[PDB]
């Protein structure tokens, strides 16, 4: 698999996507969940319809779907506590969440 | 100045208990001064670290051991199984204490006591400071037990806030969720839009 | 609590800038 990844020539596809295919007896549409490689052709259809995580553009996210995509962002460390806290308030600020209890 | 107030029962009078005062400056090695009473008559008698040297010496033992014995049986720090004998001679004021172990004694130590002209006062003295004692003992309980339920209070209020807290936390976890769908859902929206309108 | 809210809020925030930039990037192609 490692192979077939680093030859940028073919499509790797976890077995939950032939899975749930059976389960619907239909063909599913791929989704960044079960592609664990993006040829380059593959890598272009994906940017345009889906974002560069594994979130979209057009159909909306649920709770398990947003989980998942947060799932598949990692932490990083260029925050700041000052500066994050800032940028919270003002995001707070911005769309009008001042009413939270905590 | 400690001070140390026990009852022993002396085998010449077996029917009454005597009261034997031991006062020390800094530690029994160094001396002390102890005084038998029962109530009519006092004796007073002093002993010094010569004379205990002295003692531990003709007794063939470390000072530490005899330091250790003295206090277990002049303190009353006797262990479960330790049995001491306490004789005094009145009419030569010699008072003398041993160690009773099965059918054997051990001479542990002897003093020569004096009377004292006036057994009232000191009688007075052991009264005042047993009463002294008593009250500070009494005042640093009662500061103990209202120091003791303030924390126990203090205690079950934040134990209630770290119950609300707790659960807080798991409903902060949930609403941000749903509050990230609800903009990111606007967002999708305007976006839906814009891309039918370029469509067109 | 505090590190959870932190980390959940920079994801969101990394998410929407993402959204953001793509609103933007459609937006210019309006004009031509």
């Amino acid at each position: 698999v490692k192979n077939i990844i680093l030859s940028n020539k073919h499509d790797v596809v976890k077995p939950a996507w032939l899975l749930e295919c059976f389960k619907t007896k239909s063909f599913v549409p791929w989704q960044p969940r079960f592609m664990i490689h993006m040829c380059p052709s593959t890598k272009e259809h994906f940017a345009r319809e889906y974002d560069c995580y594994g979130d979209s553009y057009f159909i909306d996210t649920d709770l398990n779907q947003l989980k998942e995509v947060f799932s598949g962002i990692k932490n990083s460390n260029e925050q700041t506590p000052e500066e994050m806290a800032s940028l919270i308030a003002d995001l707070e600020y911005r769309y009008s969440w001042d009413c939270s209890p905590l | 100045m400690e001070r140390k107030i026990s009852r022993i029962h002396l085998v010449s009078e077996p029917s009454i208990t005597h009261f034997l005062q031991v006062s020390w400056e800094k530690t029994l090695e160094s001396g002390f001064v102890i005084t038998l009473t029962d109530g009519h008559s006092a004796w007073t008698g002093t002993v010094s670290e010569s004379e205990i040297s002295q003692e531990a010496d003709d007794m063939a033992m470390e000072k530490g051991k005899y330091v250790g014995e003295l206090r277990k049986a002049l303190l009353s720090g006797a262990g479960p199984a330790d049995v001491y004998t306490f004789n005094f001679s009145k009419e030569s004021c010699y008072f003398f204490f041993e160690k009773n172990l099965k059918d054997v004694s051990f001479r542990l130590g002897s003093f020569n006591l004096e009377k004292v002209e006036n057994p009232a006062e000191v009688i007075r003295e052991l009264i005042c400071y047993c009463l002294d004692t008593i009250a500070e003992n009494q005042a640093k309980n009662e500061h103990l037990q209202k120091e003791n339920e303030r924390l126990l209070r203090d205690w079950n209020d934040v134990q209630g806030r770290f119950e609300k807290c707790v659960s807080a936390k798991e409903a902060l976890e949930t609403d941000l969720y749903k509050r990230f769908i609800l903009v990111l859902n606007e967002k999708k929206t305007k976006i839906r839009s814009l891309h039918n309108k370029l469509l067109n």
